[PDB]
């Protein structure tokens, strides 16, 4: 799955397709965990489900590759089961928008014009030079609120483009308690 | 197998004395590193003998550590001297005590003639010495009971070669790779000025390096202290530096020995020839004496591995020796490393001296070696064209080829056997562009002064595709029946086998391919089955094994870095073993030898404990394709992740430039020497008929100490054809060896 | 752009006459290929000016396919011969009727000091030697006027280089390797057996081969025709030879030239110093006469690209050079080759020898070369180390560092940068693992006999990392302080400009930045701006132009064949490009010159009619990263499908064999050249305080003929960042020229 560095597509398509694995960056892992999971998979191959899903974020390392993984799996199994590989193009951010983004889009985009109109009317009878000037809305909480994007650039990885602090890592182990 | 008995406690002292040559220090190294390996102390003894004699500082103990970084360097690092202050009995005590001292009851030698004879009486003089020391009360008391045995072993080091008791002595390749490089210089600046040179090798007493270098760069002739010239060789060479110039041969080149003789011990100096052709001929000569850079230079291929098993060889000998066996001098004879009496080795060796000084020159050379016979008579019988008119024709029509990937070396191979024809009574035909050529009709009659100056050359010539005639089964045969073609020769590899195999099937098909044909191993890969050894192979080994040292050049520049190399060679891993424990890699994984993730994960571990030593480099080579998932890109993304911290990791992936250039001296001459016992096995079983039996058809090729001629049809059985591979392969002997010397 | 007016119907005859040299192949390969895409005739001359005499049979036309596949080897082809039937009128005219006869009215000769006067006076005689020929009637009476006017061109030829007409001359590089090589292996010999070894270079005339090689190996002694020796040298010699064994050089290596003379014209034989120190010193001492070795060998990358350059310029100078235009020897000056007059070239040759008859040997020196002075200087000043209390102390301590990819030649560099810092005053302390121990502290104070022997060893000691100063710029502070540095060398690759000028603007940031630093070009990609050169860069170029030459040889055994090589360096094509000449590839393509599917598609074209004539072989270079769509496999995937029928092809992508290797000798020295400069700077503007300006950091590099130091600052406007090369590159000005070579 595409998505940067962000493993939140990853993630939540793991999660929601039921994969046995979803290799996202936020969560490291070297070639024991990788390995351990090999075994997970091949203890499947004896019941009824004789399938097997693994996710891969576009960019999770540098070395362990779509290939990489594949052709460790491939070799690890040998004899119990098959398996390929998918690249999913830009096929995702394409088709037409979801009826949550249909909402989401026009939501908070228009409490976003309310806060222009607003900031319009201060200084009227009263320019712009506070950090307060130039926010973010976004949902932070259970609401969405305003954040400076100033005070922004603690919680942000520019190296790699993600939030720091990223709170769906919360259902990481919960998603694989899932999948057995 | 044989891991678990490992005399330990003890301690071994090693030292060089004699001619320092190529390939000492990748011995001192599978010394030191398999002394350790079997939990014994291993002590260093600088200056050789002198060493012994002094002591204190020239005697330190050995870490694992310390003999890293050495195997690619000539000359000796623990350095060489002679002592004479050692021959004498007066002083050979003092050596003695300084042994005790340390606690020293094994000992191995590395050196020459003399410098073994010496422990030789040291080894029994033990005995003796240990008395004196008592007796004086130099040492303690005790000691003269606890080491009161005392096991040496010698170990054939030094470019002369004048040791009979192996057919090679560590040096020898390196310095006749010094002699080549030399040639092939000066051969470009004869081939200018249209002069002639003459060149005086090493070797005071055996006259080797004097004869293999010559068969190796096509000399004109050759002067050898064995095999002296027949009386009446004045006017004989005139004649063939005459005729060189009316072939139009504008250069000419003369090998002569260092110690070279005629009919009577009177010495042949070169000068005393640079006199002879200017003063009867006119030719402008000049001679020039190769310097010491025949002892020096980097080790070889074929060196470094003689050297790194014989140093294993010879340690195992020393505490698998009993107190009252005789001294052992560890020796590679036919292709196993096997040990001999010292003694008797040291009889062999001076009995050519004697038979020389007596005249007797004809048994001089069946006592240096049962191949030098062989070597000689091959050499001359291809060097020298009696007269058009007196050789007695056959009338027959044999032709040579070159099928499958080139390989250095190859046109030597043609060289040989064309040459080797035309002197037996045969008419010579050229088959170019391999099979695909064969069929097209690229074939026209070659003589003798046209392969001339192609030992030198690598590549291919007559051209060469891997192009199966498996199709094309009637395009040949129409070809031979228009020829008059009676006989075949292939040199080339696995594609040629598949070529003579498949050519028996069309002959109660077909009634032209029911003729004579011969295969001689011809491929970098050395996949041929069949043969121990190919054409070509010896020589990327030796450029791989070089291109080896240059990257871990790269990999000390920069602490902490790892490079995987990978090798080509089909299926067959013996380029990527070889190569792998001629530079000392931290392991080679070869497609003969499985392994899993946990061979890799359990070798990760192992490089990083290195790099808490001094040696922060890594070497790894894997073979073109040892496994289908795990590839050169897997490995090195595996060894990233898991050093991640502890090392960095690059990867490359030689290209062709193996298989490619100048021929290896070993190959110039493997070339030249097995392919005329190949064009005899012809004029042998063609004037039989003077062919049916699936027989006619073999594949000659090395197998135990020597050749022979196997039919390709039994060859069928130790033979993988879906990886193209021979199934028995005996450089597998060598993979415990290979590994212990890594850690 | 210039190859607008070409020249047709008039012929050229090229010869080649004296002492034969490598890469002459390469150059007569250059004049035959250029000399018929101008559009005239060119004729084969051999046995240089014999052939002239006789003629026929010494007479004939080359065709581009003729001159091919001799560029990589050494001697000549052509044959060169000395011919005494010309220094006479009476003999003289035979040549002159005989090129008449060919129609002929242009020449070419690449010979020596003597043989180009010849065609000096033949230009001369030519209106003379017509109207004997008109006047016997032995040459059609027309002829007389066509043939009027007769240009000729000399071309630099011979390993003496006794020529000061030039700095190098064709086969200078490749003598020096022939040199450096036997050395190299005769320095393992020594180490061993500690003894002395006393060479015999070529050079009867010029001392030069003698004084750059020695520079190379780090010699002991030198002996020169230019410069002999001080009288008292022999017992000042035996004072170094004794303080060599007293600081452990178990190893001495003494340099001699071929013609060498004392204060007097006395001859200084080789023996009369083998006497000398054994009869003066005691030590074992072999002495040896390097053979004709050193005409022979394979022609370096240097002389490669200096021969196929030269032979380009030379036939355009022959088509653009007037009836009454003096002479032209076209050669290399500085950077860019430019024709100047033969007699006033043959002048200056000659007055070296009229100085030196006259001890007046202070002015032969600085007629033989600017550079030589200041080699000699370099050299001496860095073999002897005057008496530790001599040395007038300057407290002030002095840091050498290696940043970025390790190159080879890079320990040369250190090796001087240390000894004239040291024999200057200063105390030198070394950073080991370039920056990343910079700031880690791995800081340690080295002496003289520290860095001993050194310009022999390739790769890096003193380690060296890509990592930027940035980052860590106070754990490289609070470091700097504990040693009290004040003057800080680099020898890094563009890495090493990164680092300077990171430094320069983070000086008022840490006050600890503020003092001398001078970087040193030292990468095998040569993308340093500010140098036309790097260490490093030749000899990554000859181990890239060797292998090619060794596919070039699996290319030729298997008829019909393409491969595609992938060099490396960056976005800087360099390494691409003067290999792609040296090996005569059909098309090298760099990042510096953008190409479409177009150029390519009418590059396969061209591969395809080649496929017709004798050349059955292919060979494409690419730069690493020439074009980001365009990668090495799509070259192969697109060339493959484009001759599929015609052609069959392969790919390879050099890995880091290039850079690692032992150092090239033009490394070797130019590492320990141009560091001491360096280091001189040092000591000159840390003297200035008896240090924050843009004027303090500097690159210092080869620039126009000489090198200079540019300050990092003003190096921002020609360096592009982003590909990381220097906006402006030289080697550009080669581009057409290395295709038409081509075709
Ligand atoms: N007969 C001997 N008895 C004892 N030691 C000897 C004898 N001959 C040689 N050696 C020892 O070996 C050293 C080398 O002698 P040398 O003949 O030069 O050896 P090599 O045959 O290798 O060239 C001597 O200095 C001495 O220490
Ligand atoms: N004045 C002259 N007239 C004609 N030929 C000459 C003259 N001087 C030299 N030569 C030619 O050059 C040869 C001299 O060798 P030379 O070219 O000087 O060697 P090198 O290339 O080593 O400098 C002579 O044999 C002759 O062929």
């Amino acid at each position: 799955t595409m998505g940067g560095y962000c493993g939140y597509l990853a993630n939540m398509g793991g999660l929601a397709a039921g994969a046995d694995a979803a290799y996202i960056f936020e969560e490291p892992f070297d070639i024991r965990d990788l390995q351990s999971n090999v075994e997970h998979l091949t203890e499947k191959m004896k019941t009824t489900i004789q399938r097997g899903l693994v996710l891969r974020n576009e960019s999770c390392s540098e070395n362990y590759t779509t290939d990489f993984i594949y052709q460790l799996y491939s070799e690890e199994g040998k004899g119990v089961f098959d398996c390929r590989k998918n690249v999913l193009g830009h096929m995702q951010q394409g088709g037409a928008p979801s009826p949550f983004d249909r909402n989401f889009g026009t939501k908070i985009s228009a409490r976003a014009m309310e806060w222009i109109t607003a900031k319009l009317k201060e200084a009227r009878g009263r320019k712009f030079t506070t950090d307060d000037s130039i926010c973010v809305l976004g949902i932070s909480k259970r609401n969405v609120i305003f954040q400076p994007v100033a005070e922004l650039k603690k919680q942000t990885d520019f190296e790699h483009r993600i939030p720091k602090e990223q709170w769906w890592l919360k259902l990481r182990p919960l998603m694989k308690i899932l999948a057995k | 197998f044989l891991e678990h008995l490992s005399g330990a406690g003890k301690a071994i002292g090693v030292l060089t004395s004699g001619g320092d040559a190529q390939g000492m220090n990748a011995a001192v190294r599978a010394v030191v590193r398999m002394g350790i390996y079997v939990g014994a102390k291993v002590y260093f003894i600088y200056e050789g003998y002198q060493g012994m004699v002094d002591g204190g500082s020239n005697i330190a103990e050995a870490d694992w550590e310390s003999v890293s970084s050495i195997l690619q360097v000539g000359g000796t690092i623990i350095g060489s001297a002679r002592c004479q202050a050692f021959r004498t009995r007066e002083g050979r005590l003092k050596a003695a005590c300084n042994l005790l001292q340390r606690g020293i009851t094994n000992l191995c030698v590395i050196g020459g003639d003399g410098s073994l004879t010496g422990a030789n009486l040291f080894r029994k003089e033990w005995s003796g010495l240990l008395e004196e020391l008592a007796r004086n009360g130099q040492i303690d008391k005790e000691a003269v009971q606890k080491y009161a045995y005392l096991n040496v072993v010698g170990m054939v080091g030094s470019i002369d070669n004048d040791f009979c008791g192996t057919d090679m002595t560590i040096g020898t390749d390196s310095a006749l790779h010094r002699i080549i490089e030399v040639v092939d210089a000066i051969m470009t600046t004869a081939q200018s000025h249209q002069r002639t040179f003459v060149l005086e090798v090493m070797g005071r007493h055996c006259g080797y390096l004097a004869l293999v270098s010559a068969l190796a760069c096509g000399a004109d002739w050759v002067f050898l202290p064995e095999s002296p010239p027949e009386e009446g060789w004045e006017e004989q060479m005139c004649v063939k530096l005459s005729e060189n110039r009316a072939r139009k041969k504008r250069l000419n080149i003369i090998i002569v020995a260092e110690g070279a003789i005629d009919t009577q011990n009177k010495p042949i100096t070169s000068e005393k020839i640079k006199e002879l052709v200017v003063t009867q001929l006119g030719y402008d000569t000049r001679v020039t004496i190769l310097g010491h850079v025949q002892r020096g230079g980097t080790p070889s291929a074929f060196d470094r591995i003689l050297a790194s098993r014989m140093g294993v060889e010879a340690v195992i000998a020393l505490l698998e020796a009993t107190p009252d066996t005789p001294a052992c001098v560890v020796s590679l004879n036919g292709n196993h490393a096997v040990r001999l009496p010292l003694m008797e080795c040291v009889q062999m060796t001076q009995d050519v001296q004697k038979a020389m000084d007596e005249r007797r020159f004809q048994d001089a050379v069946r006592l240096r070696g049962r191949s030098f016979a062989g070597n000689l008579n091959t050499y001359k019988r291809l060097a020298i064209k009696l007269p058009d008119d007196q050789i007695p024709k056959t009338n027959c029509n044999v032709a040579v080829i070159n099928v499958g990937a080139p390989a250095a070396g190859m046109n030597a191979a043609v060289r040989s056997a064309v040459r080797v024809g035309i002197a037996d009574g045969h008419r010579m035909l050229a088959i170019y562009d391999g099979f695909d050529g064969f069929a097209k009709g690229q074939i026209k009659e070659i003589g003798w002064t046209d392969v001339g100056g192609w030992t030198g050359q690598g590549g291919s010539i007559l051209g060469t595709k891997r192009v199966l005639p498996g199709k094309y089964l009637e395009e040949i045969a129409t070809q031979m029946r228009t020829h008059s073609i009676n006989a075949l020769l292939i040199i080339g590899g696995f594609e040629a086998y598949l070529g003579l195999l498949e050519l028996s099937a069309a002959r109660e098909k077909h009634e032209e391919f029911c003729v004579p044909m011969v295969m001689v191993p011809a491929t970098v890969s050395n996949n041929v089955p069949g043969s121990d050894f190919s054409i070509g192979a010896d020589t990327a080994l030796n450029t791989i094994t070089d291109t080896c040292d240059r990257i871990k050049q790269s990999a000390s520049g920069t602490k902490r870095r790892v490079f995987i190399i990978e090798t080509m060679g089909g299926y067959c891993g013996y380029l990527a073993n070889m190569g792998g424990l001629a530079a000392g890699a931290d392991a080679a994984y070869i497609f003969e030898e499985p392994f899993d993730i946990r061979d890799l994960q359990s070798n990760v571990e192992h490089l990083t404990e290195k790099m808490k030593t001094t040696i922060q480099r890594g070497l790894v080579l894997r073979n073109e394709s040892c496994s289908e998932n795990y590839t050169t890109d897997f490995i090195y993304q595996l060894y990233s992740e898991e050093g991640k911290g502890v090392f960095d990791c690059r990867k490359n992936v030689l290209g062709h430039m193996q298989q490619g250039g100048a021929p290896s001296p070993f190959d110039r001459n493997f070339g030249t020497k097995i392919s005329a016992r190949a064009m005899e096995w012809i004029t042998a079983k063609l004037k039989e008929a003077r062919f049916t039996t699936d027989d006619s058809i073999c594949v000659l090729g090395i197998s135990k100490r020597n050749v022979i001629f196997q039919p390709v049809a039994e060859l069928k059985k130790q033979t993988d054809f879906e990886h193209r591979i021979p199934k028995e392969q005996w450089w597998l002997k060598l993979r415990p060896l290979m590994k212990i010397l890594a850690k």
